[PDB]
């Protein structure tokens, strides 16, 4: 429901229109303080009209208009007002909603800025792994599956849009030893280790290994595998290469910083 | 039984643990959704409630120990109180050194033992490479 | 003019400003070995811009090696490549910065830094109040410095310091002179000087604003006094609730020449939200009229009680089902159209308007009269709230 | 007295850490009504609280390090005893790991003999 | 998962008692087909020789530099102006392995020049208020500045209370009491 | 029964035209005042009140602002209800929903009291 | 659209900018009631006394404060007080071999010039053959310096030429 942001923007716009009206009528209530060469400050008056032209910005709200026109009479809210009149203590529900949203955003910002850790070091479960894999499989166009043909370690494969499927061996976490193979795969009777490529997919595997060694966290493997899955899914397009042309080399793929760009650019 | 340098190191580790526990309590507060959302009615709810209860009790004990070690460091100012070597930073012990040497020798022996063990482990991994 | 040999370019340094090339000096007399790796250098910018410059020290590079404390030939090729790799960004910065002032290049960091650095002198004035703010600024100004930060690809950091700053910030261990100032920049295609000078102009405006604070407030210091918070380029103050609460901030926006303000949320004995944002917009426009921050502070001290009090009542809820329709209405519609004059209504009906101006004087009026009741009405909210006069005169 | 150049102040850096910690938490819960509206007003407070928290933690760690250096250069016997205790702990951990590995190896020997028994 | 022809090992710096110093992690996939290809943090596909191992020492030096940078970020806030090697202080002894980590923390500033035998223990640290200077054209000079951090005051990194190279914060702590 | 979007759509042109009319009458009053004061009397005609114009302008502005704020509040309420409760209403048993809301309120109050006791112990 | 107020402000030529007061402020103070929008006292003296009056232009001061401590600058006979503002009498007191102090007299801070002037050089350079080679190298380097600067560029080039032309 991003229309709330649009309505807040419209409120800010109309408040700015009122403020600009007040400001221009106040400026008209004063003359040239000290010009001594030309009363060019009257041009600021015209500039004030530009702020009044910002009223047309409120007309932009007509594009954001038609945000809500439905039934759903306030979404299951009325309990005491439209219900038991004696049930007056209702608003506690809305208070709790606001409290929870505030706590959520507060803790989110706190965790986001707490990246500057201060802990030096630490000095003085296959079912869980399969469950984490299945939970990560919950994203669209990211059909993954595992079989564990050899060993107690995890053998996971991912196929997003093309025949560029990737295999990643895990040890219940921090899945290292990545191998991407475009257009064949599981030869013999299980996953293979051919690692054949077109001198570019091998580079992609190198990038994946670099990320795995880079996105390795000291604990909490959930966030680790989540960042891993997002980093891999970011390859769904492979069609744009900023900071250079589209043919800087054999192929231009390296989104390590949440944005794809031309390869060989570190 | 002075253990003063170890006490200062323990205080540093304790404030580091306080910071890490602050990070942890924030990371566990951010994922505290509505009770009757889907299924976490009271089980995981009360579970994380008791978890944060233990967190705050441990943090209070840690603050107690921090106050105690700070008071101990303050009262430790006995003899050579000024000690101006802070701004003047530069620019028997035999028995302890011998015990350290013997410990390092035993450690080198155990290191060779671990080297043999990991060689055998790599060999076993090689065998498994031959497996079907 | 060279023999058959390979060459190289850069990526982390730049796209291709200087081709790196070496030729194997063959036909060595009395020795079938020791090609000596005759180095060269190209300034190609697309035809190759042939600027050889004959820049090479071989084989006297061994002399430079013996001058210091010190099996491939890394010890010389590494030097000959890294010197240009770390020089090209600095010479490009100097070329682009020669427009402003003092593009002197090469001043090493005390020699023992072994790192390039570009010091500046007399940054040009800004479009701000150059009458007296520029004067005291350059009186307190010190040299700025550019260095190469980041992962050596594209990142320029700037360190700035001044003399004894007037905004004496406490609770931050401010040094004798101005503590520090740091600015990061990372262009995508290389205009960084433009953002740099914009930042400097913002610094000048905020420095003028802070200099305007050098006075004595009548009663504000009683509300101990906590307005000297950490100050580098964003002022912060808290003279509310007898504690460090509602800390109004002061910063700058590059897109629009207007300033920006925001109250603080830290404080034990403060309100939960405690956000005067409901009126902030209004007052922020006021700040664009009079930049004297003491006036903003005083009007905030005035509006402290009325704002918080009028926000204490519930206003967000929609009263559930309406009085006689299926719709709903807000519990109390509030709108502070101005600094202190606000408008309060119930269910979009029977608006009132209370506003505090003097030390304690808060006047109330009916907002449906339009300063002439006998003439007409406001064509809107229903008038006649009732005997509000005596209702308030009760107390 | 606060805005000027001098600033006499004491009684900090001990409980001030807990003060700064508890600072950006009463805004969450207090005996006051919480308005059901907020938009980036909390970030302006939490950023300041967090940076002050990091600053005071660094101050405390610097004080501890200063006391460490003073007592080390004054009396290194504490450092020697600390190194001795660290060596003892390392030896104990090594012995425990060796015992666990030996138990695992003996169990594996037993189960291997059982499997070879057929 | 040791395959029929190749394997791999993950290696890291692992400073003495510092889990936050994880600034480089080298994954080496060794195989008899060709030279081993190793990637630490940059995707720099490399290939050594049968008896070439100095790349490990070069990574060691440059990661020691990155580690002192990160721990300086841990304790003032000296920015990232510390690069790998600027023009070469010690003639690049040790296969281009030259470290030069600068760090202006506060009123002081510390600059270390490490490297693979290219003077590994070369560190200086200069404060603002010094003793030897030239007050001829400076004392009578207007605006008497406390920012004259002229002399180097070489740290002389010998007999310093550092366990293994990892206590640059230990000397940075002696900057604000 | 008018809608918030409908009332906004019908108020915007009234607001614009009222702005135009008030600006025109303000310009007329200004030129009349100048002609009577600076120069000779030429505008021999009575002007308008000029106060009702901007007064009703600000009135309609306040009306628009508060109705848009009410609409925003309604959307926020719907969003928070959908987030804190599943979409089920007459489907879900109403007494069970009331009990679930009461338990949610009690749980939030307990979390708040725990954090408050934590802050007090920090003191 | 409302250009009427624009043409009216254009009409506002006469000096009596007080009719607009009676025209606008009644309703303004009626509907808006901030009679004291800034009750804070504002009385500060703009210019009482602010001048150095005791040294050279501080621009060169801030410049020379950055140079390496191996450069020792002194004060010559008083002929570069204010306009010339610079008598760069420097000594390269360091681990390298010493030499003759340079002159390097720059110009007013506007910098439509540089420092090198070399007055006392006529006999200081031609006497010693090695110092003559040093002077030749320094001249060749300075001529290749596009728009050298006051203290940094000149002294840096001089030092590098002195310690490069050793041979």
């Amino acid at each position: 429901g991003v229309n709330l942001e649009a309505f807040s923007q419209a409120i800010s716009a109309i408040q700015a229109l009122r403020s600009s009206v007040s400001r221009v009528f106040d400026c008209l209530k004063d003359g040239m303080r000290n010009k001594e060469t030309l009363e060019g400050r009257e041009k600021a008056f015209i500039a004030n009209f530009q702020d009044n032209l910002h009223s047309v910005n409120r007309d932009l709200n007509e594009l954001e208009r038609l945000s809500n026109l439905v039934g759903k009479p306030s979404e299951n809210h009325p309990l005491h007002n439209s219900g038991l009149l004696s049930l007056d203590p209702y608003s506690q529900l809305l208070q709790a909603y606001k409290w929870s949203n505030k706590l959520q955003y507060h803790a989110g910002l706190a965790s986001g800025l707490l990246n500057q850790q201060s802990l030096k070091r630490s000095a003085n479960p296959q079912y869980v792994d399969d469950v984490i894999s299945r939970i990560d499989r919950m994203f669209p166009e990211m059909s993954i599956h595992l079989s564990r043909p050899n060993g107690t370690s995890a053998m996971l494969l991912v196929t997003l849009g093309k025949v560029l499927k990737v295999i990643v061996v895990m040890r219940s976490l921090f899945i290292d030893r990545t191998i991407v193979k475009g257009y064949n795969t599981e030869d013999g009777k299980l996953d293979i280790w051919s690692k054949s490529s077109y001198q570019v997919f091998q580079k992609v595997t190198d990038h994946a290994t670099t990320a795995l060694l880079h996105y390795q966290l000291p604990q909490m493997p959930d966030v680790v595998v989540r960042s891993f899955m997002t980093w891999l899914r970011s390859y769904i397009k492979l069609f744009q290469a900023p900071c250079q042309r589209c043919g800087k080399f054999l192929q231009d793929g390296l989104p390590p910083t949440w944005r794809d760009f031309r390869t060989l650019e570190a | 039984e002075v253990n003063t340098a170890t006490l200062c190191r323990i205080g540093q580790e304790t404030v580091q643990d306080i910071v890490y526990r602050t990070m942890e309590i924030f990371q566990l507060l951010r994922n505290m959704q509505l009770p009757n959302g889907v299924t976490y009615h009271t089980g995981t709810y009360q579970d994380r409630l008791t978890k944060l209860q233990d967190h705050l009790r441990q943090l209070s004990i840690l603050f107690r120990k921090l106050r105690l070690v700070y008071d101990k460091c303050n009262e430790n100012c006995g003899g050579m109180d000024p000690i101006p070597v802070e701004q003047l930073i530069p620019y028997e012990r035999r028995e302890i050194v011998e015990v350290n040497k013997k410990l390092k020798q035993k450690n080198q022996q155990l290191k060779q033992i671990m080297d043999q063990l990991r060689n055998l482990i790599w060999d076993i991994n090689a065998m498994l490479a031959m497996r079907n | 003019i060279g023999s058959l040999s390979k060459n190289k370019l850069f990526i982390k340094l730049t796209r291709l400003p200087q081709y790196y090339i070496v030729v194997e000096m063959l036909e060595v007399p009395n020795k079938p070995t020791q090609l000596s790796y005759n180095y060269y250098f190209m300034s190609v910018s697309s035809p190759v811009m042939a600027l050889l410059l004959q820049q090479f020290k071989d084989n006297i590079q061994d002399l430079m090696s013996y001058t210091k404390t010190g099996c491939a030939f890394n010890k010389v090729l590494a030097h000959f490549v890294a010197m240009c790799d770390t020089n090209m960004p600095f010479v490009g910065l100097r070329l682009e910065l020669s427009n402003l002032e003092i593009p002197h290049q090469g001043v090493q960091v005390e020699g023992d830094g072994f790192n390039h650095a570009i010091r500046l002198l007399k940054i040009p004035p800004c479009k701000g109040i150059s009458e007296e703010t520029q004067k005291a600024l350059d009186r307190s100004l010190l040299d700025c410095t550019f260095r190469l930060q980041g992962r050596n690809n594209r990142t320029w950091v700037a360190e700035l310091v001044f003399a004894n700053c007037p905004l004496n910030g406490t609770s931050t261990r401010e040094q004798g002179p101005s503590r520090h100032v740091y600015l990061t920049y990372e262009n995508l295609l290389s205009k960084v000087v433009e953002m740099f000078l914009n930042d400097w102009s913002s610094i000048a405006r905020l420095y003028e604003c802070v200099l305007e604070f050098a006075r004595s407030l009548p009663e504000i210091p009683a509300h101990i006094f906590s307005e000297v918070r950490v100050y580098n380029y964003r002022k912060l103050i808290l003279c509310y609730g007898t504690t460090k609460g509602s800390s109004i901030s002061i910063q700058w926006n590059s897109i629009h020449q207007k300033f920006h303000i925001a109250l603080g949320t830290v404080g034990p004995n403060s309100g939960c939200s405690n956000c005067h944002n409901t009126i902030l917009h209004q007052l922020q426009e006021m700040f664009n009229k009079t930049p004297n921050v003491v006036q903003l502070l005083q009007v905030l001290f005035d509006t402290q009680a009325p704002l918080n009090a009028i926000n204490k009542l519930p206003t967000v809820p929609m009263l559930g089902l309406t009085q006689r329709t299926n719709t709903a209405y807000q519990c109390f519609s509030i709108l502070p159209q101005s600094s202190t004059h606000i408008r309060l209504a119930f269910r979009n009906m029977y608006c009132i308007d209370i506003y505090c101006r003097s030390r304690g004087v808060v006047a109330i009026r009916d907002g449906a009269y339009s300063l002439f009741d006998n003439s007409k009405l406001v064509e809107g909210f229903y008038p006649a709230p009732g005997l509000k006069t005596f209702l308030n005169m009760f107390v | 007295a606060a805005p000027g150049a001098p600033r006499p102040s004491n009684s900090t850096l001990v409980d001030e850490l807990e003060s700064s910690f508890e600072a950006c938490f009463a805004s969450l819960v207090s005996q006051d009504y919480v308005n059901g509206t907020d938009q980036e007003e909390i970030r302006t407070g939490v950023d300041q609280c967090i940076q002050k928290f990091l600053d005071i933690a660094r101050q405390t760690e610097c004080f501890f390090l200063q006391k460490r250096l003073q007592l080390s250069v004054q009396k290194p016997d504490q450092v020697i005893k600390e190194d001795v205790s660290e060596l003892r702990s390392e030896l104990q951990r090594k012995d425990a790991l060796v015992q666990k590995h030996l138990t695992k190896l003996r169990h594996w020997q037993q189960v291997l003999e059982d499997i070879n028994v057929q | 998962i040791n395959d029929v022809y190749e394997s791999s090992v993950k290696v890291l710096i692992t400073s003495q008692g510092y889990e936050q110093i994880c600034k480089s992690i080298q994954l080496q996939l060794n195989i008899g087909v060709e030279q081993v290809r190793v990637v630490h943090r940059d995707g720099r596909v490399i290939m050594l020789s049968h008896q070439e191992q100095e790349l490990q020492d070069f990574l060691l030096s440059q990661m020691s530099q990155h580690q002192v940078h990160a721990v300086q970020q841990l304790a003032w806030q000296v920015l990232s102006f510390s690069n790998h090697v600027g023009l070469g202080p010690i003639e690049s002894i040790g296969n281009a392995s030259a470290i030069t980590v600068a760090s202006p923390s506060g009123d002081y500033a510390i600059s270390v020049r490490n490297g693979p035998e290219s003077g590994s223990k070369i560190m200086v640290q200069f404060p603002r208020n010094q003793c030897k200077d030239l007050p001829k054209s400076d004392v009578l000079q207007d605006s008497k500045w406390s920012h004259l951090r002229g002399p180097f005051k070489e740290v002389q990194w010998n007999k310093m209370e550092g366990r293994n190279f990892v206590y640059k914060m230990e000397l940075l702590m002696s900057a604000l009491s | 029964d008018f809608d918030p979007v409908q009332r906004y759509k019908m108020l915007i042109p009234q607001l614009k035209e009222s702005l135009q009319t008030l600006m025109k009458v303000a310009a007329q009053n200004l030129i009349q005042n100048t002609n009577i004061d600076n120069g000779q009397k030429s505008s021999d005609a009575p002007l308008q009140r000029f106060d009702k114009c901007l007064e009703e302008f600000y009135a309609l502005c306040d009306q628009l602002e508060l109705c848009l704020r009410l609409a925003h509040e309604c959307l926020s309420q719907s969003c928070d209800s959908a987030k804190h409760s599943p979409t089920l209403v007459p489907s879900l048993p109403y007494p069970q929903y009331l009990a679930v809301i009461k338990a949610q309120i009690t749980c939030a109050k307990d979390i708040h009291t725990a954090l408050l006791d934590c802050a007090n112990k920090v003191t | 659209q409302p250009l009427l107020d624009a043409v009216l402000a254009n009409i506002r030529s006469p000096v009596f900018n007080h009719s607009l007061y009676r025209t606008f402020v009644p309703a303004m103070m009626a509907i808006h009631g901030p009679p004291i929008v800034s009750p804070v006292v504002c009385s500060r003296k703009r210019r009482f006394e602010e001048d150095e009056r005791q040294s050279i232009p501080n621009v060169l001061q801030g410049e020379v404060a950055r140079l390496d401590p191996k450069f020792l600058v002194n004060l010559d006979p008083s002929h570069c007080s204010n306009n010339g503002t610079v008598h760069l009498i420097c000594k390269l007191d360091d681990k390298d071999l010493p030499s003759v102090p340079p002159l390097e007299l720059s110009v007013p801070a506007d910098y439509p010039a540089q420092s090198p002037m070399w007055i006392d050089r006529q006999w200081q350079y031609d006497a010693n053959p090695f110092l003559q080679s040093v002077h030749r190298c320094m001249t060749s380097r300075l001529l290749q310096l596009p728009d050298k600067h006051s203290v940094t560029a000149l002294l840096n080039t001089w030092a590098q030429s002195i310690h490069q032309a050793c041979l």
